[PDB]
């Protein structure tokens, strides 16, 4: 009955009506306190449907203990709406509550950390790299000594978390990206080459280490390690397109193609090939590319993009702004499909529709876009609210 | 070695002559096919000329015309259409491959034609010592006309195969991809050709140690794919 | 022949590949025509193409390595095209013939041995 | 049925030249070789587990594009700092190597080039004006190319189909040609004139390969026998066969044994001279082997070329696969080891050419 009561419950919340999904919750949950996914789905959907949260919140935190995405949805409920200077208080219940140190630590630096006063996010990091942390605690604090200015000490955190944790890669990410906001930058070739001989089926640090060797100079070295990248792996998309992408940035638009050939020789239903096979085409021959890409992978987010980007291209707004919608609904999780969209409603459309793009992109925050990602892992635009993030990739395009 | 010896041969042996040595011969029907209109038209002229010769037949005399097509006028009918359903299945009771023209015809589709050159599979496994899977390959090798071996070892033991292409291919879907193995894989080691074939037919032969199972392969000088099966596999296992 | 028809597939070869086109053929697998062929290697969904080189010109075909250059495809070049277009179904001579991938299609297995056996005769 | 067909005396003193460059060149190989062997087997076989250790760290580093077609054949120049690379168009580049920038690429071509060869005395004893390069193409071509002209000097018209490959005698004054004539001609520098054209295959022959002595000249074609003449005596010294497919590669050793022959039934070959054997048959690729070539001056490894995406180290003797150099992904048409055996590029239908070094 309690399965069929949060089944029905999604039903009514999805089709017509809110307060009877209130009712049937308040009835399921007061029949007993539950699982985490219970609570779980009464706050997610109230975070759908503001004094609410605080309320079911409240009850998870007094009748829900060790459910600590409660925890973690009443103190960002509490951080939105009402302000910071008591969350944290909650947040510090949670140290009351639980000493198991995976989740609730870092989220204490995200809180003091968005503000001022970081050295106590120093200090409590301190005690969280000697309480019980998988290293993945090591790279915040790699970011808190990144994000104000990197240090020799800043040098000393990731060489020891390393020291530690060798085979995690995003620490070789932060030692090779910081390396990079250093002077000189094949101690970052150094760092990026020793995680790719150690970690080594991770394609970011493979594309980072790519990048790296092309903007240095010396482009075929970047080509041999993008060409040992589509070795080692083997079989991905996310190298074969920055392969397709390297020979592009070059004047070499035709092994661009080929390239594009042979990879989608290999991987055909792959959204991100697609999204570059139709850009690379010449432009009366995007529309049947676009076609054979929706017929190869539909359903697919970056195809999507794609198609709308095209519309766009050609200039017909009425249909990019259904493909827009289209792409955005298909998975609103990516980034870049919600970059272009406000750019191309800030080019064309009423201002109420700028207005929509920015609703419904803080309303389900996305991620894995590599320009979404290319500003949210740039440091000096890391800490920054999602709508800067937005008017940020939206002009850079 | 002092001096080699063709040096030795010319120390003079040279002046204005250029050869021509012993020519050695290196170690071609083609099918008809025809579009569907001239299907329909081979088809109805040879039909045109059986309907034509067996009325030919009748007018010959040598037999009466054959089988134009409340009870009993039906029941005459019945046993006719019962005689002319007995005789379609009197024509499919001859022509039948009746027990072992089937076997002669899966022979020569299975059993290629290997000289002009063998093909040859090398296989690595990490353990077959499973009875089932070693009973899959040798009785898919004996089937499919493959000769070869298995030598069996500790952490690298090899499988031979030696055959037509079209086996091969099927050896290999076999061996790849429809044994299912498991830290124990199979890989394919070589694919080459080599100019006629060298086992006699899969036979497992075996010795735990590595210079023994050499010996058995130099016997039918194979041993390369005994060396280079055994090198890569230490080679994979220190990578 | 022509000597800029390369690779050329000898008799055994071109008995097996227009055994294949005569299957692909069968299978609906075929697109001919060098204009067709042309397409199918655009919209990437040819296996492998295979041309005539008794085409007179020959290059009305020629772009066609290219574009198997260009996308990745096998290519070869059958001794006449009577033979190709009789192996197509047609009694008319077919130039250039692409058989296509389809979806898990029974000929797979002879196209990819076709395939391994026609980029070694490019050599 | 050893035919026999008198030649013109510019044959006999090209030959009584080739033996007077040659014998002080195998005395000299021959001397050397037995002052390798008189020194310990610890300190040898410690220099062979460094280079083993050198040659497992093998990582590509600059792999670039050659053309839009697909490059067909690398050869490293002496001084090893360019790499002519022949592209299927008719364009014969060469790049500034280890840094991989283009020099002057050399147009004259119509048809596939298939080898473009540099001088043996290009870079160290050659000029550049004097004729420094080599390249032959798939219809009936050789041609002769300097470093600073871009557009031939005197070609050769001896030839009417389509010759496979080229390879200079260690000289420089020969130039060799495996023709499809059934046949191969030997061309020379100094007389301007081909004295030589051995006929001694049933089928087209494809990869030629002379002696670093100087003395012989191996041969091997689309016959799959191979053939090992002397250029002294015509006399094809030891005929070579278990190969049933098409001989793509032959290359001798720097030690005056070994010749391993890469053939199109995937296999490798490596036979003797002072046995006449087939020492050992390498089953080197999952496709067929095309380039063929041993390590210069100590000859200590061979590297086979594939029409599967690879390439492999074989140690030498022994013939264990060191380092499969994979990563193209097109078939390996052709490839080069640089003269101080430090740098080793290979060409393929990728239309790329790489680079692998020690790290």
């Amino acid at each position: 009955r309690k399965h069929t009561w949060m089944e029905d419950a999604d039903s009514c919340v999805a089709h017509n009506a809110l307060e009877c999904a209130r009712a049937i919750y308040a009835y399921a949950l007061q029949v007993f306190p539950s699982k985490k996914s219970v609570w779980l789905r009464a706050a997610y959907f109230e975070k759908n449907h503001r004094e609410s949260l605080e309320a079911l919140l409240q009850r998870a935190v007094a009748h829900c203990p060790k459910a600590e995405v409660l925890w973690l949805m009443g103190a960002k409920s509490k951080w939105l709406a009402g302000d910071v200077p008591a969350a944290r208080s909650i947040l510090a219940l949670a140290f009351q509550a639980n000493p198991n140190s995976e989740e609730i630590w870092l989220a204490a630096v995200k809180l003091e950390s968005e503000n001022d006063e970081y050295e106590r996010a120093r200090r409590l990091l301190a005690k969280a790299r000697s309480s019980a942390p998988t290293a993945r605690v090591f790279m915040k604090s790699v970011k808190l000594e990144w994000v104000q200015d990197n240090i020799r000490a800043a040098q000393d955190l990731c060489e020891e978390a390393l020291r530690h944790y060798e085979d995690f890669p995003k620490l070789w990410m932060m030692k090779g990206q910081i390396e990079e906001q250093k002077e000189m930058m094949e101690k970052a070739r150094e760092a990026y080459n020793q995680g790719l001989k150690k970690c080594p089926h991770s394609t970011p640090l493979w594309l980072l280490l790519s990048r790296l060797e092309e903007k240095i100079g010396q482009l075929t070295r970047a080509r041999a390690i993008l060409e040992k990248s589509r070795l080692k792996n083997p079989k991905n998309p996310g190298l074969w397109l920055e392969s397709v992408r390297l020979e592009y940035r070059a004047g070499l638009k035709n092994i661009a193609n080929t390239l594009m050939a042979k990879a989608l020789q290999e991987c055909p239903n792959s959204g991100i090939l697609w999204s570059e096979a139709i850009f690379l085409e010449a432009r009366p021959q995007r529309r049947t590319k676009s076609v054979d890409a929706l017929k190869k992978c539909e359903h697919d987010p970056h195809v999507l993009l794609a198609v709308a980007k095209l519309f766009w291209s050609q200039r017909k707004i009425t249909k990019a702004r259904e493909w827009f919608h289209r792409t955005v609904k298909i998975d609103s999780d990516l980034g870049d499909a919600w970059a272009f969209f406000y750019k191309f409603e800030l080019q064309h459309g009423t201002e109420e529709q700028q207005e929509e793009v920015r609703k419904r992109c803080e309303s389900a925050e996305p991620r894995h876009g590599e320009l979404w990602c290319a500003v949210s892992k740039d440091i000096a635009n890391w800490q920054k609210k999602i709508g800067d993030i937005l008017r940020l990739v939206a002009g850079r395009i | 070695p002092e001096i080699e010896w063709w040096d030795s041969y010319i120390i003079f042996g040279i002046t204005n002559l250029v050869e021509h040595p012993a020519q050695l011969n290196p170690p071609v029907t083609l099918g008809v096919y025809l579009t569907k209109k001239e299907q329909k038209k081979l088809r109805r002229q040879t039909r045109r000329e059986a309907q034509k010769e067996l009325q030919e037949k009748v007018r010959l005399g040598l037999m009466p015309p054959p089988e134009p097509k409340p009870t009993k006028v039906e029941a005459h009918v019945r046993a006719q259409m019962a005689k002319r359903q007995k005789a379609h299945e009197e024509a499919n009771a001859a022509r039948k491959l009746t027990a072992e023209q089937r076997k002669v015809k899966k022979i020569k589709k299975l059993k290629e034609d290997i000289s002009q050159g063998v093909h040859i599979s090398v296989y690595r496994v990490r353990n077959l010592s499973n009875p089932a899977k070693k009973f899959k390959i040798e009785a898919n090798a004996g089937q499919l006309y493959l000769t070869g071996v298995v030598v069996l070892h500790k952490d690298v033991n090899v499988v031979v195969v030696e055959g037509g292409p079209k086996a091969q291919k099927k050896f290999k879907r076999l061996m790849l991809h429809r044994i299912k193995w498991d830290t124990n894989k199979c890989v394919l080691v070589w694919e080459g050709t080599a100019k006629d074939r060298s086992f006699g037919e899969m036979k497992f032969k075996q010795c735990p140690t590595e210079n023994m199972a050499r010996e058995h392969f130099k016997k039918h000088g194979a041993e390369h794919y005994w060396d280079l099966a055994l090198s890569e596999s230490v080679l994979e296992s220190t990578d | 022949v022509n000597p800029k028809a390369y690779p050329l597939a000898d008799a055994h070869l071109t008995k097996k590949l227009l055994d294949l086109v005569q299957q692909s053929c069968n299978y609906k697998q075929l697109r001919k025509g060098a204009n067709e062929a042309t397409k199918t290697l655009n919209r990437g969904i040819s296996e492998f193409i295979v041309m005539a080189a008794d085409a007179e010109p020959l290059e009305i075909i020629l772009h066609l390595p290219l574009l198997c250059e260009d996308k990745n495809v096998p290519y070869v070049f059958v001794r006449s095209k009577q033979a190709l277009g009789r192996a197509c179904g047609v009694s008319r001579p077919v130039i250039a013939c692409s058989v296509t991938i389809k979806e898990g299609s029974q000929l797979k297995q002879q196209i990819q041995s076709i395939q391994q056996s026609i980029e070694r005769l490019l050599v | 049925q050893t035919w026999y067909h008198e030649g013109p005396n510019s044959l006999k003193v090209a030959r009584l030249w080739i033996a007077n460059y040659s014998l002080p060149r195998a005395m000299k190989r021959l001397e050397e070789a037995r002052l390798h062997k008189e020194i310990p087997e610890t300190t040898r076989t410690s220099q062979m587990q460094e280079l083993h250790k050198s040659l497992r760290s093998l990582n590509n580093f600059c792999s670039q594009i050659g053309d839009d077609r697909p490059i067909s054949y690398c050869h490293f120049s002496p001084n090893s700092k360019m790499l002519a690379t022949a592209c299927w168009s008719g364009l014969c580049k060469l790049w500034s190597v280890p840094d991989c920038n283009l020099l002057h690429t050399l147009r004259g071509h119509n048809t596939n080039v298939g080898a473009i060869v540099f001088h043996p005395k290009s870079t160290v004893s050659l000029d550049p004006k004097d004729v420094n390069l080599a390249s032959c193409a798939a219809d009936g071509s050789v041609k002769l190319w300097s470093l600073d002209s871009d557009e031939p000097v005197a070609d050769i018209e001896g030839h009417t189909v389509r010759v496979a490959r080229v390879m200079w005698h260690p000289s420089g004054r020969f130039l060799g040609t495996t023709c499809y004539d059934r046949s191969w001609r030997l061309w020379d520098l100094e007389a301007q004139e081909e004295i030589l054209h051995q006929e001694g295959h049933s089928m087209g022959v494809y990869d030629i390969a002379f002696h670093q002595d100087g003395s012989l000249a191996g041969t091997g074609g689309l016959d799959a026998f191979g053939r090992v003449w002397d250029l002294r005596t015509g006399r094809c010294i030891m005929f070579l066969e278990g190969h049933l497919k098409e001989i793509y590669g032959i290359n001798f050793s720097p030690n005056g044994y070994h010749i391993a022959t890469g053939s199109g039934d995937n296999t490798c070959k490596v036979w003797d001279l002072r046995q006449r054997r087939c020492v050992y048959t390498i089953p080197a690729h999952q496709n067929l082997v095309t380039g063929v070539k041993f390590e210069p001056i100590h000859g200590n490894f061979l590297l086979t070329g594939a029409y599967d995406n690879t390439a492999k180290i074989w140690t030498h003797p022994g013939w264990s696969p060191l380092k499969t150099l994979a990563g193209h992904e097109g078939k390996v048409m052709g490839l080069d080891i640089s003269s101080d055996g430090q740098l080793i590029a290979t060409c393929s239908y990728d239309r790329t050419f790489k680079l692998w070094m020690a790290e």
